[PDB]
């Protein structure tokens, strides 16, 4: 798989 | 002075060079205080920390002395590094000021942690995590004080290590056993703290919260069981006296700690309770090595030789922690490192 680009911290 | 210019952050002055604008205070100590700043050169945000004190006396100065030189052992992407260090001095006659800058990060873990995360996120933030420690270890560092509030991230999923041992969580629920019982650790030592904050991620509480120590271990064997004999006879007769006459406790297991319904694959959960299972685990003989934790189906999935046997550029000294100088000579060598 790809890795996460986006982490959305709120 | 010409390369630089001057802010006021409440009762301190920062001098900083011109490339660093739109300061603003997010951190005081204590050790020092620290400004969030535009870095113009770069393109990029910054924490500017100024040390507070750094000549007041030797204790002062040799902290001050030896986290630079830790800075230096370290190159790698998963921990905090040294952008730049400076001073607006111009001669170590008059060197007073000492600067340090490192990447600004966005948070750190406490929140994340919190949060619904699939497990892509979940063991890629893991194996960052692996990866800085591996190299801390390399580098001749071990944390040993390894928790939510000192691993930050971006919104870009990158994370970073700092504090080489706000929101703010006290060490201590994150702590291996070997330290609470005050039995000498190795590197595995920081493998007990990613199993805590694992253990953390999935569900959202913290696996072992006591009011002291000796409330902590109580939590300890009271999900995870009594330990052997041969593990109560490394401990000092003091300690033993006390950890070997509490009630008995069997363990729960950790299909029952870590059920399925806190996990979004099945395969997936049962590889990421495996890994918690052998993280999780109170005598440090037994407990999983960071290489074997990378090499671990549920983290292998991100692995890069680059990232993961990157050497580090220096071994820490030892040494240094057992060394006494006068101030003048912590300063003499402060100064070098600052104009090198």
């Amino acid at each position: 798989p790809k890795r996460p680009t986006t982490l959305n911290l709120f | 002075d010409n390369q630089f210019y001057s802010v006021e952050v409440g009762d301190s002055t920062f001098t900083v060079l011109k490339r660093y604008q739109n300061l603003k205070p997010i951190g005081s100590g204590a050790q020092g205080i620290v400004c969030a700043a535009y870095d113009a050169v770069l393109d990029r945000n910054v924490a500017i920390k100024k040390l507070s004190r750094p000549f007041q006396n030797q204790t002062h100065a040799k902290r001050a002395y030896r986290e630079l030189v830790l800075m230096k052992c370290v190159n790698h992407k998963n921990i905090i590094s040294l952008l730049n260090v400076f001073t607006p001095q111009k001669t170590l006659e008059e060197f007073q000021d000492v600067y340090l800058v490192m990447e600004l990060m966005d948070a750190n873990l406490c929140q994340v942690i919190q949060m619904e995360l699939d497990h892509e996120r979940m063991s890629y933030l893991l194996y960052q995590m692996l990866c800085g420690i591996k190299h801390l270890h390399s580098a001749g560092i071990i944390h040993r004080d390894l928790k939510p509030s000192n691993i930050v991230v971006k919104s870009d999923c990158t994370l970073k290590i700092l504090d080489f041992g706000t929101p703010y969580v006290v060490t201590r629920y994150y702590r291996a056993p070997e330290v609470i019982l005050g039995m000498g650790y190795k590197e595995n030592v920081d493998i007990w703290s990613v199993g805590c904050i694992m253990g953390e991620m999935v569900r959202h509480k913290i696996l072992f919260p006591g009011r002291d120590y000796i409330d902590q271990w109580n939590k300890v064997i009271e999900q995870l069981g009594t330990p052997c004999p041969e593990f109560m006879k490394k401990l000092q007769p003091t300690v033993r006296n006390y950890v070997e006459n509490r009630p008995k406790y069997a363990g729960l297991t950790f299909p029952k700690l870590f059920p399925d319904s806190l996990f979004p694959n099945k395969l997936k959960a049962s590889q990421a309770r495996d890994l918690l299972s052998k993280m999780l685990v109170i005598d440090p003989a037994k407990r999983i090595s960071v290489d074997d934790a990378l090499q671990h189906p549920y983290i292998n999935v991100w692995y890069d030789p680059a990232e993961v046997e990157a050497p580090p550029p220096q071994i820490y000294d030892k040494q240094l922690d057992e060394r006494e100088h006068t101030i003048e000579e912590w300063k003499e060598l402060i100064y070098k490192e600052v104009m090198n």
